[PDB]
């Protein structure tokens, strides 16, 4: 009956950046997912190719709580077979996709006077993210076609903005901590069950 | 589909109950936030309540707050309004929205059809706003920092007789299936809608909403009802209204060959417009006619159907790899070929307060006159003036596409008195005889 | 979208000062910015362009030195700070958003400068200010002897619009402008902040 230490990841207290989303394997546990669905802190709880009251039923052979940080008009780049600078550039979810989406805002935990500039995202990367792609390299995006050595300039912007988190921004400007958990099955036996 | 059918609407009577249900199939819905809203009959949309994805959190208007209760039962995956102790303003239709996003950036998406339950608003966007078609109506909402300024804005147009449709969430975008002509805007605590050209389809009633972290309620607009009524550039490339003018400019491979041209519409008075961005292609917003193509080291701006409105200096501008600047064109000054019109000739003698400031400055004015050549010489009785009057021309009208110009002789204050008669003659194409007034002191 | 530019004003020969670009309705980090002049009467000379703070800034091969241009992503401004100011550099300067970003979806203004402000306008000479003087005159309103340009010159307030033709002014012997609104008239000279109602 070793519940599912959730806690390690929504109730974190340094959540990744976009682009460097943390992911976190879930297994050898049992999880109620009921208890997330039924609370009040979290703002967004979409559930695709599953239903949220149904999950409890179910059981996969793993589950992976992909948790970063955007912004609120950003929250809804998190659904499968949106398009933007979130989804298509920095995490992006199959259209077949069998998970949960879980995002909450954190102002007041990732937000600081003057800007909290260790929360980033990709502007540049030359193909479209795959599904479930993370890249945390910093490698500086030549749009053009002179090679300029890696020097920050004209058609050399670094891949990498950082996000402007202040207290005082609007709702679609504030920090949302988004936890995406995806469940996958297989051959291998269904091992994380839920009561 | 994502349709969401809903009924339970009918003839009731006051102080009653009533039980209001709507199914929603196609997507998941015990995983979206849904909301209940009304529309009484001829008047703007009235958000009822709306409960979230758990049903745990529901939230009232203040006008119906503590007698309607919103539920959710996700099993069957329908959701319920139970009216009780109605009042005689409660007479409208429901609808009941999906909301596609968390509180506070509500976005009331899918609609349903329309229950007819027979039995102030926070934004104060204008009753009606009246537009043109071919026209740029700006509709503003107005609330206060807690509506506009902290939360999205979304955008409804509701034909007459249908469900609310989305236009702008989010304040700036826009749903996948929503033409671009429509443009989201916010400032401060004020938000506002752009339709750059209209239609007959844009004959609609246009609603603000926006959630309140204060008044924990989505208030919506009110009606709105809009009705319809270095790179080598030419110096000055003309045409006939209705022609195709090609603005050829040219710099170098570093210039312009490996970098990507733009082009931009610098109207008299008024920063300019970026036309063409890519070597091709054009930001909506911009009509089709302006074309671009860069074959080469050359780009070629093309404007197609030229119009009052086309007069404009064209630029174009490139990067540079070698030299590290944005350079610009010389500055293409397009004028339409309008009828030579008749110069409407005027003279002023020097006012009074001229006398009593020292100098004395006579002007002359030939208005509504094509093309821009024409001159103007000062006869004071048979005499010419030797450099001292100084003229600048207007820009061709936006509207009538002719030029007005205005030649001014300032004169010493003495001068005047020793003098009898001044008058100014006028040598343009459209006026053979030459026309004068010929005022005295 | 819009960007406010302020700072222009008068300038001594040599002088320093600050131009200022609020931009908003955009998200100011992902685009990179950029300052056009505009002499007036004159075509559009490229000032400088910036990205990052820690980036390269590039600067136009006139003013490289004598100007500085720098962000706040945390203001959402554009701040170009002027110095050793020279006669030629009176002008309008605009603030241009310059995209640069492209999400694969719909392309916008990848590469072009997207959206310019009102632009502010910097005089940079010695001569003092003088309000201006209105003389009534097809009715007609003459507005001379006012420094510098420009100056807000309308018929009845904005009441009679159509027919509404304003001329440029004009640098006369005595440096001092001139224009007329010909068809009350409002006056109204912000840098010597005069509202005139002849
Ligand atoms: C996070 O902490 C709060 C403290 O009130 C608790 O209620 C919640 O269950 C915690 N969440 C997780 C996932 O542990």
């Amino acid at each position: 009956t070793n519940l599912c230490p959730f806690g390690e990841v929504f109730n974190a207290t340094r959540f990744a950046s976009v682009y460097a989303w943390n992911r976190k394997r879930i297994s050898n546990c049992v999880a109620d997912y009921s208890v997330l669905y039924n609370s009040a802190s979290f703002s967004t709880f979409k559930c695709y190719g599953v239903s949220p009251t149904k999950l409890n039923d179910l059981c996969f052979t793993n589950v992976y709580a992909d948790s970063f940080v955007i912004r609120g008009d950003e929250v809804r780049q998190i659904a499968p077979g949106q398009t933007g600078k979130i989804a298509d550039y920095n995490y992006k979810l199959p259209d077949d996709f069998t998970g949960c989406v879980i995002a909450w805002n954190s102002n007041n935990l990732d937000s600081k006077v003057g800007g909290n500039y260790n929360y980033l995202y990709r502007l540049f990367r030359k193909s479209n993210l795959k599904p479930f792609e993370r890249d945390i390299s910093t490698e500086i995006y030549q749009a053009g076609s002179t090679p300029c050595n890696g020097v920050e300039g004209f058609n050399c912007y670094f891949p990498l903005q950082s996000y402007g988190f202040q207290p005082t921004n609007g709702v679609g400007y504030q920090p949302y901590r988004v936890v995406v958990l995806s469940f996958e099955l297989l051959h291998a036996p269904a091992t994380v069950c839920g009561p | 589909e994502v349709q969401v059918l809903e009924s339970g609407g009918g003839l009731v009577q006051p102080g009653g109950s009533l039980r209001l249900s709507c199914a929603a199939s196609g997507f998941t819905f015990s995983s979206y936030d849904m909301s209940w809203v009304r529309q009484a009959p001829g008047k703007g949309l009235e958000w009822v309540s709306g409960i979230s994805y758990s049903g745990g959190s529901t939230y009232y208007a203040d006008s119906v707050k503590g007698r309607f209760t919103i539920s959710r039962d996700n099993s069957k995956n329908t959701l319920y309004l139970q009216m009780n102790s109605l009042r005689a303003e409660d007479t409208a239709v429901y609808y009941c929205a999906r909301d596609v996003n968390f509180v506070p950036l509500v976005t009331f998406d899918y609609w349903g059809q329309g229950t007819l339950v027979t039995v102030q608003s926070v934004l104060t966007q204008p009753p009606s706003a009246s537009g043109t078609p071919g026209q740029r109506v700006t509709l503003s909402c107005t609330g206060s920092s807690s509506n506009i300024g902290s939360n999205s804005v979304t955008w409804y147009q509701q034909l007459p007789g249908t469900a609310p449709k989305l236009l702008i969430y989010d304040d700036n975008q826009r749903p996948s299936g929503v033409p671009d002509r429509f443009s989201g805007s916010k400032s401060g605590t004020s938000a506002s809608l752009a339709i750059s050209g209209l239609r007959s389809e844009d004959e609609a009633d246009y609603y603000c909403g926006t959630w309140d972290y204060s008044l924990s309620a989505y208030v919506f607009g009110g009606g709105t009802k809009l009705t319809v009524l270095v790179l080598t550039q030419p110096p000055s490339a003309s045409g006939t209204p209705g022609q195709r003018v090609t603005i050829s400019c040219s710099g170098s491979s570093s210039n312009i060959g490996s970098n990507a041209v733009s082009w931009y519409q610098q109207l008299p008075g008024t920063a300019p417009k970026l036309l063409i961005y890519a070597d091709n292609k054009r930001p909506s917003g911009v009509p089709d006619r302006f074309s671009g193509s860069k074959s080469g080291t050359s780009a070629s701006l093309a404007i197609s159907g030229l119009r009052s409105e086309d007069e404009a200096d064209y630029y174009c501008g490139a990067w540079d790899s070698s030299l590290n600047a944005y350079v610009f064109g010389g500055g293409t000054k397009l004028t339409v070929l309008r009828t030579v019109a008749a110069p409407s000739v005027f003279i002023f003698p020097p006012s009074d307060e001229q006398l009593k400031s020292g100098t004395a400055s006579v002007v002359c004015l030939l208005n509504n006159f094509y093309p821009r050549e024409a001159k103007v010489q000062w006869k004071v009785d048979n005499a010419l003036q030797s450099g001292n009057s100084q003229e600048s021309v207007t820009e061709q009208d936006s509207k009538d596409s002719t030029y007005s110009l205005s030649s001014t002789l300032t004169l010493s204050k003495a001068d005047y008195e020793k003098h009898k008669v001044y008058a100014c003659e006028v040598t343009h194409q459209g006026l053979s005889s030459p026309v004068t007034k010929s005022f005295n002191r | 979208v819009q960007l406010l530019e302020s700072g222009g004003g008068l300038v001594q020969p040599g002088g320093s000062l600050r131009l200022s670009c609020a931009a908003s309705g955009f998200t100011f980090s992902d685009y990179a910015m950029s300052w056009v002049r505009q002499a007036p009467g004159k075509g559009l000379e490229w000032v400088s362009w910036i990205y990052s703070g820690s980036g390269n800034k590039y600067y136009a091969d006139s003013v490289k030195g004598r100007f500085t241009i720098s962000r706040d992503n945390s203001k959402n401004t554009l701040y170009l700070q002027m110095n050793s100011l020279r006669a030629e550099d009176t002008a309008v300067y605009y603030c241009a958003r310059f995209p640069i970003a492209r999400t694969s979806n719909s392309q916008s203004s990848y590469d072009g400068m997207d959206v310019w402000g009102q632009g502010t306008l910097v005089t940079v000479s010695s001569a003092s200010t003088k309000g201006p003087s209105v003389f009534p005159l097809a009715l007609g309103c003459l507005v001379k002897d006012y420094f510098p340009e420009p100056v807000t010159v309308s018929w009845n307030s904005g009441a009679l619009t159509s027919g509404v033709h304003t001329f440029p002014a004009v640098l006369q012997s005595s440096g001092l402008y001139s224009l007329s609104s010909v068809v009350t008239c409002n006056v109204d000279h912000k840098p010597s902040n005069t509202k005139v109602d002849k």
